């Protein structure tokens, strides 16, 4: 129910903090995300797909946090908590 | 944390922390974990005498 | 002076350890030898102890 945004900004803080417990855990919710994309990406040569490329199309060379966390948003992934 | 850790480790002392985060940039692969700084190695080897 | 001795008994030790036989000696780097323009010896003194 506003503008949309444009940058980084998008999408918003707060709509993901509906979806995780609390800000400390998003990050690193998403860091390991990118870095399993970023596993992938380094493998799409010649590999195991088990590290399964990115759920929601991505853009024209977009960074694989952004991907992330615009996943993420879609509410596409699922983690266990501490240990 | 993490932030914190790179600047006082990575980026700083680490010398092969340093080559590894260097090349894994030049190529693609994730930057490899920080290691112990030589600052901490220094005081070790140092309260050691 | 009940303190100390139950502090030395568990602490797992020996008192043996306040009368030293080997002193060490820290790495070369840690006093580094500096040579000046006519090689003198004006580094840290740990040289000179």
């Amino acid at each position: 129910g506003y503008d949309t945004p444009l940058g980084i900004t998008n999408p918003p803080i707060d709509e993901l903090l509906d979806r995780v417990s609390s800000k400390y855990a998003l990050v690193i919710y998403a860091a390991k995300r990118a870095r399993q994309i970023n596993d992938y990406y380094n493998q799409l040569g010649e590999g195991i797909l088990e590290y399964v490329g990115p759920l929601v199309e991505p853009g024209l060379q977009e960074k694989p946090l952004s991907i992330a966390l615009r996943e993420i948003h879609a509410d596409l992934l699922e983690h266990t908590e501490g240990e | 944390a993490y932030t914190l850790q790179e600047l006082l480790t990575i980026k700083s002392d680490d010398t092969v922390g340093r080559v590894k985060v260097y090349e894994a940039i030049v190529k693609g692969e994730n930057i490899p974990e920080p290691g112990i700084p030589e600052s901490f190695k220094v005081l070790l080897k140092e309260l050691q005498s | 002076r009940l303190k100390v001795v139950a502090a030395f008994q568990q602490s797992g030790n020996s008192p043996m350890g306040m009368v030293l036989d080997a002193v060490p000696v820290i790495p070369p780097e840690l006093r580094p030898m500096v040579q000046l323009d006519g090689g003198r010896f004006a580094t840290s003194d740990l040289n000179d102890l």
